[PDB]
């Protein structure tokens, strides 16, 4: 059911390609939820540039917090300024939607920059010489 | 003691406390804030001097 | 004394006389006070506060 949900047989190549290029892929996870047991359905791949990974520490000790820093690790996702390679139109609106970690299917590369947790593309190596 | 929530008014004018109540029913609060629009950005520049 | 049927076994009292019990240890002891938790002091959920 899962590979059919992803339409793997027609789109596996596209999902993989976007992931390779961007190094992050996400899908919105579906649930009924009145009859949650039957809720898994074809998922919605989410766009890069609209998604951000966010974690928070809630716990405290002396001279810095050194106890169960659970982090949560949830996501933020929005629309907003959907205009770049396509000249888009929209009005002004606030967005910033918070999505539970459990609510999203996602994978990413092991390629990270010098600091932080900024995940980079498999093509990152090629940017210099490509240009 | 698990009985009442304790909060601080960092701008209290002098020294004092107030006791409130809020029920499980969000409507049952005495006082409420009810937004329908918030924090919506505005951006551009003024051509008379083109400053943002 | 005056009845010959048994000693008092219930109390009906103002809220103030219940709050004062809820906040203290009414058993036999040295000293005792704090938050009003021993009895319900509300009227919203019951009338019966508890057994002293």
């Amino acid at each position: 059911d899962v590979l059919n949900h992803l339409s793997f047989q027609r789109k596996g190549s596209d999902h993989f390609r976007r992931w390779y290029v961007d190094s992050r892929i996400f899908f919105h996870k579906i649930i009924d939820p009145k009859r949650p047991k039957e809720g898994i359905k074809e998922l919605r791949r989410l766009d890069p540039r609209q998604v951000q990974y966010v974690r928070e520490i809630i716990t405290e000790t002396e001279a810095g917090t050194k106890i169960v820093k659970g982090y949560k690790e949830y996501f933020i996702y929005d629309t907003a300024h959907e205009s770049y390679a396509c000249d888009g139109r929209m009005y002004e609106a606030g967005t910033k939607i918070k999505i539970p970690k459990a609510a999203v299917v996602y994978a990413h590369s092991g390629l990270v920059d010098c600091c932080g947790k900024n995940i980079i593309g498999y093509l990152h190596r090629a940017v210099k010489p490509a240009n | 003691g698990g009985k009442y929530r304790v909060y601080i008014d960092q701008y209290a004018k002098q020294d004092y406390f107030t006791v409130g109540y809020k029920g499980p029913n969000e409507m049952d609060a005495g006082i409420y804030y009810a937004p329908y629009v918030a924090l919506t950005p505005l951006r551009g520049s003024d051509p008379k001097n083109f400053q943002p | 004394r005056q009845t010959g049927r048994g000693e008092g076994n219930f109390i009906i009292a103002s809220r103030n006389v219940v709050n004062v019990l809820a906040s203290v240890d009414t058993g036999i002891s040295y000293a005792a006070q704090g938050l009003a938790t021993g009895f319900s002091t509300d009227t919203t959920k019951s009338v019966f506060a508890g057994v002293l």
